[PDB]
């Protein structure tokens, strides 16, 4: 009899001051807010029901109305920022944190879920949830010798909520909160559930999306080898955040990049750079570009792993945004590499797919490619073989492209293209 | 990311 | 140089 109530009826029951009438109206609200097609969230809000739901969270004597109001508030909080804000403005945050200590597992889980929605709205609500003290009782729910004894859905909700506490920037989460959470994240990163693993990887990807000090906090916990293992998973929902995390780490120092290499990550990149999912290829190529921006011994490990032909591959055919990251990978390679490494790059066939991308109507990739050509010619000057490279570029139609580019519109495109022709084709 | 419970 | 995301 709690199916398809009007908002007016729900208000009538909740205002009745009959606890059981209130419980049935709250359950009716929960079923309303649980429907797929446009749940009347805003009408529930405007009816003034949120403070009453929040008050019901504290009725320890009537656990069913705690659960129903928690569920109703969870679904309101899952909406827009204004809808989440209505939940927070009703005082729900400390009331949900108190519910984390509920002896009923289905009620504390609902509190975990609700706080995940609130924290996931943005850094302000994330930090407000942290200021109200949510981290200690959340982590206490995971203080068991073996995570496998916890209910699967329960563990998945805790992991997801912890990942939202790690999420968002400007500002990033408080350093103290990250250090408090990280040891539990590391443990969840070794759990056997694919959804726990995915959300753990997402959390790590958030924490590594920042300056080197943030990256260092994660790398020092020793998780890179486990991230690399998850890089090789068959589940795309795991590979995607694992790769994002690895890519974030290699934006840091050369020493942090070396940990990724030392863990064996380059051996997975043959598959990643030919992955059928466009986003994986783009992220993997972007990651490669930040590795080819490292030291020469790191460029050398890219060579040793046979990854240069795979870079030639993505430059030759891929989604355009992937080809753009490949261009960056080549320019970084040629800027920091030895002469021998640059020679090997030409021997693997980089010139023709480089020239073909000068037809692209993207002015930045043109500058990137022109830079790489300059870098390759500079290595050819040290060998006295600029002529043979000029013939190569002409034979594949590149010279026609480069001098079409002297009539280009954007400044350093035409300056660089004249400098090439004046110096090597004249 | 936010998640409603259906 | 390195390019953050």
């Amino acid at each position: 009899g709690t199916v398809n109530w009007s908002v007016e009826d729900i208000v009538k029951g909740i205002n009745s001051n009959n606890l059981e009438s209130q419980l049935q109206a709250t359950q009716a609200a929960r079923k309303l807010l649980s429907r797929e097609k446009q749940p009347p969230i805003d009408n529930i809000i405007r009816a003034g029901l949120i403070p009453k739901f929040v008050s019901f969270l504290g009725k320890t004597d009537c656990s069913p109305i705690q659960f129903e109001s928690a569920w109703a508030l969870t679904n309101i909080a899952s909406g827009t920022s204004e809808q989440t804000k209505a939940v927070v403005d009703g005082g729900a945050i400390p009331a949900f944190i108190s519910l984390l200590a509920s002896p009923h597992a289905h009620i504390s889980e609902q509190a975990v879920w609700a706080l995940g929605n609130i924290a996931g709205d943005g850094s302000a609500f994330r930090d407000l949830v942290i200021k109200h003290g949510a981290i200690d009782p959340l982590l206490a729910l995971l203080a068991v010798p073996d995570l496998s004894t916890l209910a699967c859905g329960y563990l998945r909700n805790l992991t997801w909520t912890l990942s939202n506490l790690c999420r968002n920037k400007n500002p990033a989460p408080p350093l103290d909160a990250v250090e408090q959470i990280l040891p539990t994240l590391v443990r969840l990163l070794h759990h056997n559930d694919p959804e726990v693993l995915a959300d753990s990887c997402w959390a790590i990807s958030y924490l590594t999306d920042g300056p080197n000090e943030r990256i260092e906090m994660v790398v020092k916990k020793g998780v890179v080898p486990q991230l690399v293992k998850l890089l090789g998973a068959t589940e795309l929902p795991i590979v995607t955040p694992a790769l994002r995390a690895i890519g974030n780490i290699v934006t840091g120092t050369d020493e942090q990049t070396q940990k990724v290499i030392d863990a064996g990550a380059l051996a997975v990149f043959p598959s990643l750079l030919t992955n059928p999912k466009t986003n994986i290829q783009k992220e993997a190529t972007w990651t490669m570009s930040n590795i080819t921006a490292g030291r020469q011994d790191q460029i050398q490990q890219v060579v040793n792993h046979g990854l240069v032909p795979f870079l030639v591959g993505v430059l030759s055919k891929a989604d355009f945004k992937t080809q753009k990251e490949a261009a960056w990978a080549i320019t970084n390679y040629t800027s920091g590499g030895t002469v021998e490494q640059i020679v090997y790059l030409v021997h693997c066939g980089i010139i023709e797919p480089l020239m073909n991308l000068l037809s692209a109507k993207d002015t930045k990739i043109i500058q990137v490619i022109l830079d790489a050509i300059s870098n390759i010619f500079q290595a050819a000057e040290k060998l006295g073989e600029t002529e043979k490279l000029s013939i190569m570029i002409e034979e594949c139609g590149g010279l026609d492209k480069i001098e079409a580019l002297q009539r280009h519109e954007n400044e350093s495109v035409y300056k660089a293209s004249l400098n090439l022709i004046e110096k090597y084709f004249s | 990311e936010k998640r409603p419970r259906s």
